[PDB]
This record gives C-alpha cells, structure tokens and sequence, in this order.
C-alpha cells in the first residue's frame, strides 16, 4: 500500500529549566526548582560564585 | 550631618582583564553598602558588545560539517561568543571573515572596521587542516547588556527569516568575576574609617575605571525614584 516515504530529521536543542531531573553518582536525585541569577548566588572570599 | 564622601584613589591595573580599584575613606558601614550594591550592577547591568548572528558560506545549519575544518560549526559559534570586540560608534557592526590555507584562523583574520577594535587578535576561531580549504563567514556583533540567549531571541522578533543565518547566545555583560574587600585606610586619625578594594575580572573591552563610573551612574539613576518622587 506504500508508494513512498520521506523521513525528516529535526534537531532540538533543549537547555536546562526548572523540572529537569539532575543527580550525582551516589543516588542523590533532585529537580531544578529555580535558576537563581549569578548576582544572587553565594560567593567565597575570592569572589567566585557557586 | 557629618556627610563624609569617599573618592577614587588608585586603580592597580595588574592586567587589561584583571584590575583592583581602591576606595577611601568610607564611613563605617558604607564599605559593604556600596561593595555589594555595586557588585550586583557590575555583574548584570553593564553594557558590552557580543556576537549575535553568524552566517558561514557552505553552511545550512550549525550541526552540519564543513570540509577541511577540525571543529564542527557549533564549536566555531562557541568561539565567536567569546570573541572580544569593541564597537566605538554604531550599536551594530557586521564583520567579514575570509581566510584560506593551513593554519589556526585567529581573530586578526577578520577585516577590521574603521570604528571596530578586536581586543584579542590571537583568539582562536577555527582550525584549517587542508591547504585547499577556505572559510567564509559574516559575523554580526551587536551591543546589549547582561546575557541574551539564542533561545530567548528565536521567540520574539523573527520578521525576516533567512535560511543560512546562525543565531548565537549573546554574552553582552563584560564582567566575568567581581569581589569587593574591605581593608584598613590609615588616613588622619579616623581609625574606624577604612577603604573598599573592588577586584574586577572582565574581558578585554570594558575598561575598569570606565565600568565603575557607569555602574555608579546606573545606581544613582535608580535612586531618582526615592529622592525626587518622595
């Protein structure tokens, strides 16, 4: 019944957002809740943001 | 009212990228007050120029591969995000890049505009492997402030949609890292009164003194609302 088929390939580039699941390697799960701006993040005496 | 204002003393420029700025005398409590309030404006609100659009010939999208080039097109775009550029006169400049033969394509291969200064000419953009291979592209630098992603920009304007135009995440804000200290002043007999060292770590473009001047301006313009309007 099939005369021809056209296969189209899309490329999505999804960046991280709240809801994306992340984890380490010791079974420590977690969900991003908010992307805090750089200005708001904690920083050590050296000045380098976490 | 004992209003005691600080003044800009010394700008220890260790490098064009990293520079210390000392500030004294500050009355007790104002060291951390300006320190952080300034750090915040200097991170986020500073205007700078950044590569927004690129258009390489023989390239229909960023995921494709160009012959005679070690980098995939994505990795070239990444290098152009971090290309240090200063436009003096206009807000938008489109620079042309043509180059051929065996060698690492540096930032100096771009044709410099009358009022455009490429701050790190030795900056890598692409690696040409084959002598036969030649690369051609049009790099649009626009000026903005903060960080404007390509995903935030592919969902607003989009009036002309020319196929072969690669949009790039704009890294407009020139300040990379910044951290203020507070140190003894050793002025007259004040003892309490000290200074404020703002260590700035920026790209090439924006000049340390220039930037702190702009950041103080932005703070005072936001304070118009609390002084004028009651």
């Amino acid at each position: 019944g099939v005369l021809k088929i056209v296969k189209v390939y899309l490329a999505v580039k999804r960046r991280i957002q709240p809801g994306d699941k992340m984890a380490g390697r010791h079974g420590n799960k977690g969900v991003i809740s908010k992307i805090n701006p750089i200005e708001d993040m904690p920083y050590d005496e050296n000045g380098t943001p976490v | 009212t004992e209003f005691l204002k600080p003044r800009l003393v010394d700008i220890e420029q260790v490098s064009s990228t990293h520079a210390k700025v000392t500030l004294e005398p500050l009355e007790r409590g104002f060291g951390h007050t300006l320190g952080n309030a300034l750090r915040r404006i200097l991170l986020s609100s500073m205007p700078g120029c950044a590569v927004t659009e690129v258009e390489i010939d023989g390239v229909l999208h960023e995921y494709s591969t160009k012959e005679g080039v070690q980098e995939d097109i994505l990795e070239i775009l990444l290098n152009l995000k971090g290309l240090a550029v200063r436009v003096q006169g206009k807000d938008e400049v489109i620079l042309t890049l043509n180059k051929s033969g065996i060698g690492p394509v540096t930032a100096a291969d771009i044709t410099h505009d009358g009022d455009v200064e490429i701050v790190k000419p030795q900056h890598v953009i692409c690696h040409l492997t084959d002598e036969n291979a030649s690369i051609s592209m049009r790099i649009k630098v626009q000026r903005g402030r903060g960080y404007v992603p390509a995903s935030t920009r592919i969902h607003s304007e989009e009036d002309e949609r020319p196929i072969g135009r690669l949009l790039v995440d704009a890294c407009y804000s020139p300040v990379e890292r910044i951290a203020y200290n507070v140190e003894a002043a050793r002025v007259e007999q004040r003892t309490d009164l000290d200074k404020l060292v703002i260590e700035m770590e920026t790209n090439g473009t924006i000049d340390p003194e220039e930037a702190i001047r702009r950041a103080a301006t932005i703070l005072a313009e936001q304070l118009e609302a609390f002084v004028d309007l009651r």
